[PDB]
């Protein structure tokens, strides 16, 4: 079964986003006065994605191995009319 | 009967991104006495696991 | 032996009796209309839909006030095995199948309902504590 | 910023009564 | 273990008894012309297509509203297996076999259809639940 | 940008009746 | 680097889950249960 | 059996190309400064 | 910044009786 899906983008790649932004930003306020990202996304990079299927979606169910109702079923003839 | 009693555990916390934690319930129990060890799987509102 | 023959003779006869009812048909409908039952109606304590031969037969989704929905048990019964019948009688159905998607209005809500005491679905019938202890 | 789609919603202009004909098991 | 042979005589008979049913005719086709079955009616329980001799017998699928296509069971039936049957009936088939697809409409659907009340492909067997239990 | 491609559509166009003729399996 | 090593030992927190009390919930039974051992049925007289 | 393909491709190669990305406009914003 | 959701605590405005009839239970 298979439907819409989450790749949980943001808390996968917020950690090095944020680190990166973060850093850069202090650094061009330092020069103003006139790596931590690789250790976060290496641990935040391997979310497996998740699944949501919708309720009420058809499927369907391939039997795989024969089935026998010889023991719950029996047939007979009705009478006419 | 409505009104039946229901006790449940969860256990281990989750993992990063998850959303959602299992619980398991233990035990029913009607107000008259009748009790039944079921173990099944918790669910959401929509019978969505967890 | 003798006894719980008897009794169970007489539970079966009971439930097949099911007399001393009202049923509503105060049931609008709204969406989509190809996966119309074709009759609708609550005994007031069960709420059954009637699909003909030719539909599938969709999902019964329980709404509650705010909008949300939600599951409720449900059974088939009769001949052609073409009622399904759900263990509650609300304000508003849902029914799905697929990306269609079907309301029912119950425009004849009875808050009080009637009250089972005799703890089966026919009040002809009790339960008794056989466990005992 | 994106989250699961919401199933459909069904119309809610077409509003008609289901029981065009009484049922049967009613004995009715 | 007398009983059980009367029943199955009997059975082997009604079913090929096979008479008292409605065949519709009205239908429509529109795409490949070319895998067009030569003749296409229904029961109104199960849906026939008839292939000549020389072409091959291709894939048939089950069309909802929306044109999404979802499969349906069929079995091949006839003396020559030139007449393949599906477990529905339907306003739109699609017929597909490698690239090439063939669509078939309905012009005279039936939502009502008739009820299955003997739990068979015939009016004159019925099938009861020997398991008993 | 790309996903798995659907097969044909057969066109609407050209709707013409198919039994030309009465089945003989209707007995007729 | 000081910050990747702060980080490095306070990245892996596991998040936390906080459900409302009185919300709907929902089980799904997944044995079979027998009750054949607490019940019977006994019919009612009319009147 | 075989058919059309998916390869994959932003689900492989877009995380590089996005931190990269990102990497080289922080760096361009802050030697904006003067 | 940010704290768990408490929830609804329903308003305070239309406060009406709960028991519109004498309960059967009590007797009376």
């Amino acid at each position: 079964l298979g439907g819409w899906i989450d790749r949980h983008f943001w808390e996968r790649f917020g950690g090095a986003i944020m680190i990166s932004l973060i850093g850069d930003l202090g650094d061009w306020a330092s020069r103003q006065g006139s790596s931590a990202a690789a250790e976060a996304l290496r641990n935040s990079i391997n979310i497996p994605p998740t699944l949501y299927k919708n309720q009420g979606e058809r499927v369907n169910i391939l039997v795989a191995r024969d089935l026998d109702f010889s023991d719950v079923y029996s047939l007979e003839s009705i009478p006419t009319k | 009967d409505r009104g039946s009693k229901v006790v449940g555990f969860y256990q281990g916390g989750l993992r990063q991104g998850q959303a959602r934690i299992f619980v398991q319930w233990s035990r029913i129990e009607t107000p008259s006495g009748v009790v039944i060890n079921l173990d099944s799987p918790g669910t959401g509102p929509l019978g969505e696991a967890g | 032996q003798t006894r719980e023959a008897n009794a169970r003779a007489a539970v079966e006869a009971a439930f097949e009796q099911r007399v001393g009812a009202y049923y509503n048909l105060k049931y609008m409908m709204s969406g989509d209309k190809d996966i119309a039952p074709v009759n609708a109606w609550d005994d007031g304590r069960f709420t059954y839909f009637k699909f003909s031969a030719n539909a599938d037969l969709p999902s019964i989704y329980f709404v509650d006030a705010e909008g949300n929905e939600s599951l409720v048990p449900r059974t088939t019964v009769g001949s052609s095995n073409n009622i399904i019948a759900v263990h509650k009688v609300n304000p508003k159905w849902m029914i799905r199948l697929g990306n269609r998607a079907l309301a029912i209005f119950n425009e004849a809500y009875d808050p009080n309902g009637v009250p089972n005491d005799t703890g089966t679905a026919s009040p002809a019938v009790r339960r008794v504590n056989k466990g005992g202890n | 910023c994106a989250s699961a789609p919401k199933p459909k919603q069904p119309s809610d202009f077409n509003r008609e009564p289901v029981n065009k004909t009484v049922p049967v098991e009613i004995q009715r």
